[PDB]
RNA sequence: CUUGAGUCUCGUAGAGGGGGGUAGAAUUCCAGGUGUAGCGGUGAAAUGCGUAGAGAUCUGGAGGAAUACCGGUGGCGAAGGCGGCCCCCUGGACGAAGACUGACGCUCAGGUGCGAAAGCGUGGGGAGCAAACAGGAUUAGAUACCCUGGUAGUCCACGCCGUAAACGAUGUCGACUUGGAGGUUGUGCCGGCGUGGCUUCCGGAGCUAACGCGUUAAGUCGACCGCCUGGGGAGUACGGCCGCAAGGUUAAAACUCAAAUGAAUUGACGGGGGCCCGCACAAGCGGUGGAGCAUGUGGUUUAAUUCGAUGCAACGCGA
């Protein structure tokens, strides 16, 4: 559990921030349901958010078979 | 599931770890469900059935533990 | 005829059949088996022993090419799936890495469902 | 049954040799109660076969015995209307009730005389391999081993 | 006049809408390499594809459609509906501190607009799927279910259609009336104490024919609108209006029946589920059905072939 970006006053989950969303996609490369790590629900749509968006500029990969 | 033979291990370890890599993936739960077309009206349909009995077997759970049965 | 001691298992295992193939690294085959092929045909097919044996007789028809080690690629949902993994490393083979691939679309409507 | 309350009933050994496996051969050879009439055919026909084999008494009837006993069967199983043949290994006290009675029923539908030159003509063609009690076996291995694919529930 | 209604200031969340661009997975096709005998499909098959080299695997390319995971009885919208990512234009909701107008409200026949999917017209596109259609099975038959293919359509632009179990089968607005457990989104004070919006479940009084609803009422009231008057005939005919058509809307009567119906109760039944049992299967032994004869019955015959029993539970039965 414990929502990880409210106790550390996050306003935006920074796609950029790299080092922090490796921990919330699973090792084939998908979003890791905030059920399994307790995100609360505005910060996972951010993180949802932010995870596409890193995707795009190939910084994280859609899945394990690229 | 890119599964990774390690020095020392046996081949059933690292066949189980395989299972336990595609089972957390669900590999297979994904493509038994993607083999027949799924109308939009029973996808809703099975998600709201699917939540009303996670919420009453809960209740149901809930009222055994202020019951006995002997 | 020539070496490559370094080949990739492709398992190709389906609710109906299973295929292997075993290439190389490069993606090029060098011999293949299937579960219809090594005498069963129908109910007898999908079945976990047909796709074992289907790993034996592709072990046996690559064996003039002297693989020692190989991976394996694993695709598609039939029940010879671990079967034919087993009898792979009980061929005499090294695996290196194991490997689902099944296709999954993030795609193409599927067919509609069979009212039996 | 659906009850399991069966335990074995006692079986007397034969009292020329003493051998409770000669016994069953006996009992599964009698016919309408004539138990007499049984043990002269099963005793002729041992020492018919133990002069024409020069092994012994008991022994003879063994090997026999070594190359009629069924190793697996198939049991029939219906999934989608069509039966599916699971084979089965064979518990050591089933494997010589097969064996003793796939002896006998060859041994009944044959051309000799009597039963007693009858049986042991078909006793000693089981030493090496010959008769049509070997030959079901046979049958019996092959379509286990052809159904092999189906040794799951 | 300010408390209903509204405006301004600051911010919040959101698949709200319209236009444009773009990304990855996958399917299909095309070209080629490796390679050899099956592939595919089913309860089982066959049609079908394949030695003219398939399927499998690898490389490159084309194209269209939909956006895995996140994803949640989660969110937004009047409803229909809305789900990759980014930009542009744009609607609404909510919250906090005031200021401002000064009841400026609610409802609304006719009218106007929006309105799933299918369908229609014109012009494009077409991967996958798939009415029609064809073939193969299954079957007594099978114009189906299943299989192999497959055209409209599904996609886009514009226009029409205006109907859905368009449902919460619950019109809109306002007020009042015990509680508990949540979700989501603001906000103030110090994980704790509040206070707003939306939303899910359980439940009290009360109501209800009952089921159930129960501060998001189907409770207690007020304002306005829509609708109902037994079932069938029938949302049908005729007429009007609308539509390219398909049809939509408005909407009878003759005749006919004494019911139709809702909820719940006890049974029975289910090719529903669960748990058990029985020579019920399974595991075995011996039989019957074939032969001759005994015996009973049916039928026939006869003057009479006495009467009765005649699924299991009549037929070596009354006898
Ligand atoms: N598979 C995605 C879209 C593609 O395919 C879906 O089911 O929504
Ligand atoms: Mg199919
Ligand atoms: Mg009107
Ligand atoms: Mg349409
Ligand atoms: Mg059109
Ligand atoms: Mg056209
Ligand atoms: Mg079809
Ligand atoms: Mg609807
Ligand atoms: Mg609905
Ligand atoms: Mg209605
Ligand atoms: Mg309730
Ligand atoms: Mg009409
Ligand atoms: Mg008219
Ligand atoms: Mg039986
Ligand atoms: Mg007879
Ligand atoms: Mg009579
Ligand atoms: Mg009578
Ligand atoms: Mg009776
Ligand atoms: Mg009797």
């Amino acid at each position: 559990k414990f929502c990880r970006f409210t106790a550390e006053g996050v306003q935006e989950i920074d796609y950029k921030d790299i080092a922090t969303l490796k921990n919330y996609i699973t090792e084939s490369g998908k979003i890791v349901p905030s059920r399994i790590t307790g995100t609360r629900a505005k910060y996972q749509r951010q993180l949802a958010r932010a995870i596409k968006r890193a995707r795009y500029l190939s910084l994280l990969p859609y899945t394990d078979r690229h | 599931p890119v599964i990774k033979v390690r020095e020392n291990e046996p081949f059933d370890v690292a066949l189980r770890r395989f299972k336990r890599s595609c089972e957390k993936a669900g590999v297979l739960a994904e493509v038994r469900r993607r083999e027949f077309y799924e109308k939009p009206t029973t996808e809703r349909k099975r998600a709201k059935a699917s939540a009303v009995k996670r919420h009453a077997k809960k209740l149901a759970r809930e009222n055994a533990r202020r019951t006995r049965l002997y | 005829r020539k070496q490559v001691s370094d080949g990739v298992a492709h398992i190709h295992a389906s609710f109906n059949n299973t295929i292997v193939t075993i290439t190389d690294r490069q993606g090029n085959a060098l011999g293949w088996a299937t579960a219809g092929g090594s005498g069963f045909r129908g109910s007898r097919k999908s079945t976990p022993f047909a796709a074992q044996v289907a790993a034996e007789r592709c072990a046996d028809a690559v064996k003039e090419y002297g693989i020692k080690n190989l991976e394996v690629m694993v695709k598609g949902p039939g029940p010879g799936r671990e079967s034919t993994i087993r009898a792979l490393n009980a061929a005499g083979f090294r695996i290196t890495n194991i490997t689902d691939v099944t296709p999954i679309p993030h795609g193409c409507r599927p067919p509609k469902k069979r009212r039996v | 049954p659906r009850r399991r309350v069966i335990g074995q009933r006692k079986i007397l050994p034969d009292p020329k040799f003493g051998s409770e496996l000669l016994a069953k051969f006996v009992n599964i050879l009698m016919v309408d109660g004539k138990k007499s009439t049984a043990e002269s055919i099963v005793y002729s026909a041992l020492e018919t076969l133990a002069q024409r084999s020069g092994k012994s008494e008991l022994e003879a009837f063994e090997v026999a015995l070594e190359n009629v006993r069924p190793t697996v069967e198939v049991k029939s199983r219906r999934v989608g209307g069509s039966t599916y043949q699971v084979p089965v290994e064979v518990r050591p006290v089933r494997r010589n009730a097969l064996a003793m009675r796939w002896i006998v029923e060859a041994a009944r539908k044959r051309g000799d005389k009597s039963m007693a030159l009858r049986l042991a003509n078909e006793l000693s063609d089981a030493a090496e391999n010959k008769g049509t009690a070997v030959k079901k076996r046979e049958d019996v291995h092959r379509m286990a081993e052809a159904n092999k694919a189906f040794a799951h529930y």
